[PDB]
């Protein structure tokens, strides 16, 4: 029995968008209210609201959290066009200021030229790196070059989608045998639009990212998207939150030695598709190893998906809210 | 390297070779050219030779090389004997090392 817990969240109007920390310890909840707030869970179990700041000029949409390896880092994006950096610094403001002021706006990233839907912090293993995507039709990818100045992010990479870009996920694989990986959906209503879900792959000889693959069967606004923890699969899963549920594994096909700069083609399956939300799905997490799906959709629903031995997948759980 | 449309009276080595070496009967040109693409070749190998110009790669050199100095090299007067043979090492040469350092790879095989 899954026990449903209201946290008040004493957001001013709709929240976007929730994201916990690396231990599970804190979270952090962005509003059309133009605020962050963080929260921190209690020995005794409860939430506690241990920050809350303006952080844009318009709705934030996402809010992530960095590795730990970098410290305490939040990322935000919004509808004002940009995405910001936040820092909390650990120290002692002595004891008259616990309301609201640990937390440093390190950066704003202004290079996009609409709204920023989504924001992703990239894998540990490929340093302090931050991917922006906006309706613009533009992926960017930034890099802090010393995580001891959090001021200064270069942006590294400019990725053309050629659509409007709603939500993003990095391949978090560190397998040295895959490059670098995004998936990229798209929200655009255009039915004439096949292949709302493009995959990009870092390709070292061009030092730029190329697109490999495009889910030519996801016609459908894409609102989230989500790569699979990789725990030793020789394949990659993603899923996709559009007016469905889609898990697609996509397994590597072996580079032909004679393509000298080819992306890395894959062979794409479809292994699940669940209409079983009657309506719109909005986002899409993997529990940390890779084997758990949860979806929410319009239905107020909470689902949870997993595979058996044949690699049937089914719902094993509803959640709602009362 | 390249050929435009229109000049019938090409400029060059493989002139020099063809009306002043072949009438003197004696071929330094063309070896100390052969000696040149021989040290060329053994210090640097360029992907991107002649990009922008014409398709990148060696193919004109090698054409030359092949085509008009090793295949013909048989059917020219030599004043000095010996110069006969001078040739035809200082070709092979520039054939071995290009073939030596040549590891087949599956981009060799598929039209750039």
């Amino acid at each position: 029995m899954f026990v449903a817990r209201s946290i008040a969240a004493d957001h001013k109007d709709l929240i976007h968008d929730v994201s916990f920390d690396f231990h599970g310890r804190r979270m952090a909840t962005c509003s059309s209210d133009q605020s962050v707030k963080v929260w921190d869970k209690s020995e005794n179990g409860n939430w506690h609201c241990t920050a809350s700041w303006k952080t844009h000029s318009g709705s934030v949409w996402r809010v992530t959290w960095a590795h730990p390896e970098f410290g305490q880092v939040l990322a935000s994006c919004s509808f004002d066009r940009t995405a910001a950096v936040w820092e909390e610094i650990v120290g002692e403001s002595n004891d008259k200021l616990r309301g609201q002021s640990h937390w440093v706006k390190r950066t704003t990233l202004v290079d996009s030229r609409t709204s920023v839907t989504d924001v992703k912090f990239a894998p540990k293993h490929m340093g302090l790196m931050l991917a922006t995507c906006s309706a613009d039709g533009v992926v960017r990818i930034y890099e802090a070059p010393d995580v001891m100045n959090l001021s200064q992010w270069s942006l590294q990479h400019e990725i053309s989608c050629k659509l409007s870009c709603s939500c993003i996920s990095w391949n978090p694989s560190s397998s040295r045998a895959h490059s670098p990986m995004i998936a990229v959906g798209s929200d655009d209503s255009s039915p004439n639009i096949m292949g709302k879900v493009q995959i990009y792959e870092y390709n070292e000889n061009t030092r730029k990212y190329a697109k490999a693959e495009t889910l030519m069967s996801v016609s459908d606004p894409v609102h989230d998207i989500a790569f699979a923890p990789n725990l030793g699969r020789s394949f990659h899963i993603l899923a996709v939150a559009t007016k469905d549920v889609r898990i697609f594994t996509m397994k590597p096909l072996r580079k032909e030695l004679s393509s000298s700069g080819g992306v890395t083609k894959f062979e794409i399956h479809t292994v699940a598709q669940f209409d079983n939300h009657n309506s719109q799905v909005w986002r899409v997490s993997w529990n940390i190893t890779g084997t758990v799906l949860a979806s929410s959709g319009d239905d107020g629903t909470v689902r949870l998906w997993k595979a058996n031995y044949m690699d049937n997948w089914k719902c094993i759980g509803v959640l709602k809210g009362d | 390297t390249v050929r435009a449309t229109g000049l019938r009276q090409g400029v060059g080595i493989e002139v020099e070779l063809n009306e002043i070496e072949s009438r003197c009967e004696e071929y330094p040109l063309t070896r100390a050219f052969c000696q040149l693409i021989s040290t060329l070749v053994e210090s640097s190998f360029p992907t991107n030779l002649g990009a922008g110009l014409r398709a990148p790669g060696f193919e004109p050199y090698l054409q030359f090389l092949r085509d008009t100095v090793f295949l013909r090299y048989r059917t020219r007067a030599y004043r000095r004997a010996a110069e006969k043979w001078e040739v035809a090492e200082a070709v092979l040469d520039v054939f071995y090392k290009l073939l030596k350092d040549y590891e087949p790879q599956p981009e060799d095989f598929v039209d750039q």
